């Protein structure tokens, strides 16, 4: 019995070693691992016979549905299409923004003007919206 | 922006009479079913006042008597309790596209 | 093309009456066994703890299965792709194909005890009737097959998709074909090629989908593993 | 308690630019765009332009692209607007208004200024 | 049943 | 003292449903609050 | 015998959970996990005991 | 043993020839077929040198 316990403990120790070299030393994008709220910093402390972890996490709330577009072009120029970087293009519901579209982060609702910092140029696609007048990011 | 028109150019009614206003658009204005239609009220010597919005026949600064109606190219306003202080010019406005133009309007009057 | 895998997550849960396995209450046994009664207590405790572990793993698995949000699913989901895995609204037809090809003995619970008894066919040969001779008890699973079906449809509702940042907060809520195009740009296929070949992609994809009806043979190793999980459970009881 | 105080009317001579103002009160001035419209007749009105009070972003009616502009003094909570190159055909009643969303994604003109005029 |  | 135990169904928490729209635009679900 | 099998099942269950949180919930570039043809969407269904 | 040691060696010979490409996207189907030294420099630029 003692031998069996020792072997399972060795395997368990390897798992702990792996989490210290991923879950603790750096942020991870895998999910599954660590706490279940995306991943943000985690900590570990000594415990009898083992290691004890604590994982800080992010929990979403109060979800709303909004209108969004796959990307934006230019009705005057089919090769001018853009797409958001790490975020989305949403129809505006905010009184500060005169523009019909706005940029948001995906972890939290928060509209902002679309700027070149939040976009990348992409090949055109038929599902992209075409702008009939003014789109400032790029203006041309 | 899409052109708006309205009819009859003026309407005269008895007190407490039900009344309505037609308001055609040159092109359908619905985009994703949003409609973007606003109605406004004005009297001489005064600024326009917001009345209703395409999904709001209550609130938006008015009593439930201002009933919005229609879809696509056709819209209307329906008021069952007209009173003398409801006599005003009335204006459809389209927020679907810039310039955000709006109709020349019609005017209600008590006989 | 496709591949398949079976990952066992549970052991059938059983308990054993420690009186009945030795004797039927004959009184010489009843008195003699008292000298060894603490061994039975150890046996029962060990079996009980084993069954608790089985139920612990089920709850832990389901905690990751659930999503904060999902798409509704209707017929014609997935667009031009065939998607025969969709439920016959019901457990999916694919799950039922697996269950039909499996050779497992008919289940306990209802009618249970009266399927041992003479009020049933004379041709039953189930170990489940032998449960009431041997003092065995087969515990029901915690998971409930109807609730399980709800969990698998919930997973299908999280599809479309994996892209558009981590996806751990926001839910894209877009058509399946669009998420496929996104994935194919993710492996370096140009967008232009994808637009030219869209029907070709659906045809090749549905050819691979159709191949699933040949997936239940003894040469399919994942299928073979499913059958041996059943065999192992029955073997221990025998 | 939202208010705008439009500046008084003026009979400005042609070829002179004309400035109009309408300071906010009772709300945070920087959280809502200003809308500007023109009324040449009780039956003839048109949008002139919009100015974000937070980011300074604008859009204008294309007829006025070479003409009128809008500015804001955020420290004074006030908006200013001006029309280049006045002509006798430009005499009109003008109104400041505040942007709102009573309905999702629908621009509403909400509160209106008392009006000013130019001749 | 519920707490005391 | 307290009465009899109560039989109960095991609850199943449904995910919030989100519509999968036709054409070039779509509904998107985004949280408006969060907690650590 | 039952205790040994139960422990191996627990470890096997952990592997299944890992694939649900990787092979199913996300596209992967890692090879290894999932079928060997790069990776594109994968599916999971109920099977007895697994 | 199930496999002859020479075949086992042949499997590891193919692994030595599987080096380069290492990166160049996921590397899943294309084969860069470039010198070993070049793949080393590619890996060294992978850590910001």
């Amino acid at each position: 019995q003692q031998l069996v316990r020792s072997e399972s403990a060795a395997l368990s120790a390897q798992l702990a070693k792996d989490k210290v070299n991923e879950c603790v030393k750096a942020q991870s994008k895998r999910s599954g691992f660590c706490g279940q709220g995306t991943h943000i910093v985690s900590f570990v402390v000594n415990a009898p016979n083992g290691l004890y972890f604590m994982h800080v996490g992010y929990y979403p709330s109060n979800h709303i549905e909004v209108v969004s577009a796959y990307g934006l072009c230019d009705a005057a120029n089919p090769t001018n299409c853009i797409a958001p970087v790490n975020g989305y293009f949403i129809k505006t519901n905010n009184t500060r923004i005169v523009d019909e579209w706005s940029y948001t982060g995906s972890s939290f609702y928060a509209p902002e003007p679309i700027t070149s910092l939040n976009t990348k140029y992409v090949a055109p696609q038929v599902t992209y919206q075409n702008i009939s007048t003014n789109l400032p990011p790029p203006l041309l | 922006d899409i052109v708006l028109t309205q009819s009859p150019a003026s309407l005269a009614v008895s007190l407490g009479q039900r009344a309505t206003i037609s308001c055609r658009a040159s092109e359908s204005v619905d985009n994703y079913g949003i409609s973007f239609m606003n109605w406004f009220q004005q009297k001489p010597g005064q600024p326009p006042k917001l009345l209703i919005s395409a999904t709001s026949n209550q609130g938006s600064g008015v009593p439930a008597r201002f009933i919005g109606s229609g879809s696509g190219t056709d819209f209307s306003l329906n008021i069952h309790p007209v009173e003398e202080d409801d006599t005003a010019m009335y204006f459809c406005q389209q927020s679907k596209e810039v310039p955000r133009t709006f109709g020349g309007g019609t005017k209600l009057e008590i006989k | 093309g496709v591949t398949q895998e079976y990952i066992q997550t549970t052991i059938q849960k059983v308990t054993v009456d420690c009186k009945q396995y030795v004797c039927n209450g004959f009184q010489k046994c009843e008195q003699l066994l008292r000298e060894y009664g603490q061994f039975c207590s150890k046996i029962n405790q060990a079996l009980h703890g084993a069954n608790l572990r089985q139920d612990d793993s089920v709850r832990n698995l389901f905690a990751s299965v659930k999503s904060s949000q999902s798409s509704p699913i209707i017929p014609g989901f997935g667009g031009d792709f065939n998607l025969t895995l969709l439920e016959p609204v019901a457990r999916s037809a694919i799950e039922d194909l697996l269950f039909d090809k499996v050779t497992i003995a008919d289940p306990g619970y209802m009618q249970g005890y009266d399927d041992c008894m003479q009020q049933g066919p004379a041709s039953a040969r189930d170990l489940i009737c032998a449960q009431y001779v041997a003092g065995y008890k087969v515990l029901p699973p915690l998971m409930d097959v109807n609730m399980e079906a709800a969990y698998t449809s919930s997973l299908l509702g999280s599809i479309a998709g994996v892209g558009w940042t981590a996806g751990l907060s926001s839910f894209a809520a877009i058509p399946f074909a669009q998420s496929i195009f996104y994935r194919l740009n993710g492996v370096g296929i140009t967008q232009q090629v994808l637009s030219e070949n869209q029907k070709l992609i659906a045809n090749k994809f549905n050819q691979a989908l159709g191949a699933m009806q040949t997936g239940f043979t003894t040469t399919n190793e994942a299928f073979h593993k499913v059958q041996d999980a059943v065999n192992n459970n029955a073997q221990a009881l025998s | 308690q939202v208010q705008l105080q439009q500046s008084g009317p003026e009979l400005v001579r042609p070829g002179v630019s004309v400035k109009i103002s309408c300071k906010g009160s009772g709300y945070t001035f920087t959280d809502y765009a200003i809308h500007w419209v023109k009324q040449s007749h009780a039956k003839s009105l048109e949008w002139i332009g919009v100015f974000s009070t937070y980011y300074g972003n604008t859009n204008y009616n294309q007829k006025f692209k070479g003409r009128a502009t809008m500015t804001v003094d955020k420290s004074s909570s006030t908006a200013y607007m001006e029309l280049a190159r006045l002509t006798s055909e430009d005499s009109a009643i003008y109104y400041c208004a505040r942007k709102s969303y009573y309905v999702d994604y629908v621009d509403a003109m909400d509160y209106w200024g008392q009006g000013t005029s130019v001749t | 049943d519920t707490p005391s | 003292v307290p009465g009899e135990m109560r039989l109960a169904s095991i609850a199943f928490n449904h995910p919030i449903q989100v519509d999968q729209l036709n054409s070039s635009y779509f509904k998107l679900s985004i949280p408006t609050n969060f907690s650590f």
